[PDB]
């Protein structure tokens, strides 16, 4: 019994980034790189379910990126994850969701793993696209946004919740194997902030440069820029006249 | 050129981000010739002909397939048959919970452009180019399309504007392709927890985020709101810990404050679906010591400190 649980380290920005001289990215100077935050929930959801049976339970992460991600793998590993494994070539740079899909779709392949969880969206890009479109590569049942799960390792169906606008849910059986996006507030992660990383190379899994990269993505980036937009009237001084701004704001507001 | 809309409906009711699909596809169509498709998928779906049978919709088609509401396997299958029937250049769904569940499989079948929460979009002569965020909405992204004959796009809610008025489409009826579905829905659900106020009807609220820190310092938010007579509210991480109930929460997954004037928003980012609750409010205050926070780009006024400390001296001021 197997879940493979597809992780995204993210990069936020400092500030006073910059736009990069082609125009096509920000300046990597600016960025600072951790997992995902969906991808908390989603790795404390295999693991509670790896300690709620007595079945033996593989909980194994897979990441497609750069080196910088065996950091982020090292952390899974070191909340029990039992293995992590980085898929990467330097032809992948550029992959958009659907290419990604496709690429961890050949590691799934071979690990054949009997469920696999993907976050809803990844903070920095928020696409909320390639887990359901590894469950088009790999034809499998799936759901998106799911913040409860009923399944019980080697069971053919699960019951799931999907997180509805404006305050609902929706029960659905759903058939496993399958693909799940999971949502934030599945769970409470336990740890709120030497087993090697398997690294794999795009030959390892039968793909080479021409099956990924920007030139195989669904769309084109023509450019990346710093928007302009709205501005708040920013109160200066002490606390004590930032409250009394508030206070002025909240009587215009009652009479 | 046909653009194809997929409308969106749950529990018997049209939801509003139908009508907006159907404002930007005729905004973005190049010739008064080009014809806006809408379809509305399910098996009660003929329900919905009056409330589509609007302006600026060209032909209506009710697609009949084995769930109720919306369904992933049934939904994609019925939208790439839409697809093949009626060729269009440009598909425009929501960037709805509904749509995270096919969107991006649809996509991955075919050679489909494909671009998700979109909230800018034109035809720059024959090219279609669409913008959407990056690095948590700090930067636009502008992408198009090369030699894509069909773009699919999920269109951010709460952008594209609705026509007003009636109109008179050319309805239709079909069967959604027979495969059955890998999964089965089944109860609507609203989850516990208390629910003394309906945050949909108030007017004045001060809402906390994920900035307060620890649960004990609820409390002191709790007092000020009381102090001030405001409605205490939250993001989606405190009601996700339990720290106050859900009926607090404001957001796309929460509840939007239709009725709300001033919001006061403490410790709190911003993020889009955050937004989606509250960014109609006519006088946002935002309290943040990021600079950088989303929250500012929609805040009226803004406070660049201390969320305890300004807190605790508007409470000593309000008495
Ligand atoms: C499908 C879906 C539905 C969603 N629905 C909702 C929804 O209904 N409602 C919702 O809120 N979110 C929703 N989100 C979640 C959303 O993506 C964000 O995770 C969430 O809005 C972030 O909440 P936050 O702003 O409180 O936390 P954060 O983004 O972490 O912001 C915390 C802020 O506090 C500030 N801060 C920290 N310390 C202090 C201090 N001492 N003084 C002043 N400021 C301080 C920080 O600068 C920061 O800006 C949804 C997401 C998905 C994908
Ligand atoms: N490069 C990647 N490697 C592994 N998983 C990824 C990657 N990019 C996205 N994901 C998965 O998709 C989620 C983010 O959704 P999205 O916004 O579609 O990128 C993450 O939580 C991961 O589960």
């Amino acid at each position: 019994m197997k879940i493979l649980v597809a992780v995204k380290q993210t990069a936020a920005l400092e500030e006073d980034f910059e736009i990069r001289e082609d125009g096509m990215d920000v300046d990597e100077d600016f960025m600072m790189y951790d997992l995902n935050e969906w991808d908390d929930f989603s790795l404390e959801e295999a693991m509670k379910i790896k300690e709620s049976s007595d079945t033996d339970v593989e909980v194994v992460v897979v990441s497609v990126g750069p080196d910088r991600v065996d950091e982020s793998l090292r952390k899974c590993l070191a909340k029990g994850a039992d293995r992590a494994v980085r898929v990467w070539d330097d032809a992948a740079e550029g992959s958009d969701a659907i290419v990604v899909g496709r690429i961890l779709t050949e590691v799934i392949k071979k690990e054949a793993p009997d469920m696999v969880f993907a976050g809803v969206q990844s903070s920095d890009q928020a696409y909320a696209s390639t887990g359901i479109s590894v469950a088009s590569y790999l034809n499998w049942p799936h759901a998106a946004v799911v913040a409860d799960l009923q399944y019980k390792p080697g069971d053919n169906k699960a019951v799931i919740r999907r997180e509805l606008e404006g305050g609902m849910l929706q029960e659905v059986e759903i058939n496993c194997p399958a693909v799940l996006t999971i949502q934030l507030g599945i769970n409470k992660p336990r740890y709120a902030s030497t087993k090697p990383i398997e690294e794999v190379s795009l030959a390892d899994i039968g793909l080479s440069a021409n099956d990924v990269g920007a030139a195989q993505s669904m769309s084109r980036v023509r450019r990346m820029y710093i928007p302009e937009k709205g501005r708040a009237t920013m109160i200066e001084g002490t606390i004590s006249e930032q409250a009394a701004k508030i206070i002025q704001i909240i009587n215009e507001f009652k009479g | 050129s046909k653009i194809l809309v997929i409308a969106e409906h749950r529990r018997n009711d049209l939801r509003p981000v139908s009508l907006e699909l159907i404002g930007a596809a005729n905004g973005l169509k190049k010739s008064g010739e080009d014809k806006v498709v809408v379809a509305v998928i399910g098996s009660q779906a003929d329900a919905f002909v009056p409330a589509l049978s609007v302006n600026g919709v060209d032909e209506l088609v009710v697609v009949k397939g084995s769930s109720i509401d919306f369904d992933p396997d049934v939904f994609e299958a019925s939208v790439s048959a839409l697809i093949a029937a009626h060729n269009p250049s440009v598909v425009l769904l929501p960037h709805s919970v509904d749509s995270l569940g096919y969107a991006s499989s649809l996509a991955s079948k075919t050679g489909y452009g494909f671009a998700t929460d979109v909230y800018i979009v034109e035809y720059q002569g024959d090219e279609l180019v669409a913008t959407r965020g990056g690095y948590n909405q700090k930067v636009n992204v502008e992408v198009d399309f090369p030699g894509k004959s069909t773009v699919v796009l999920t269109i951010r809610p709460s952008v594209f504007k609705p026509l007003e008025g009636a109109g008179s489409p050319v309805v239709s009826n079909v069967d959604a392709p027979s495969v059955q579905s890998r999964s089965q829905n089944k109860d609507y659900v609203e989850v516990g927890g208390g629910n003394d106020i309906d945050i949909t009807t108030v007017d004045f609220i001060m809402s906390i985020g994920r900035g307060i820190g620890e649960e004990t310092n609820v409390e002191q938010f709790r007092e000020l709101a009381d102090e001030a007579g405001a409605t205490l509210c939250c993001s989606e991480p405190i009601a996700d810990a339990g720290w106050l109930p859900k009926s607090r929460q404001v957001g796309q997954s929460g509840k939007v404050v239709g009725s709300c004037k001033l919001y006061v928003a403490m410790g709190i980012s911003g993020s889009i679906q955050h937004m989606a609750g509250m960014k109609h409010v006519p006088t946002i205050i935002a309290v943040n010591t990021d600079p950088g926070a989303s929250i500012f780009t929609i805040a009226k006024y803004g406070i660049v400190a201390d969320i305890f400390d300004i807190e605790e001296e508007l409470k000593a001021q309000l008495a």
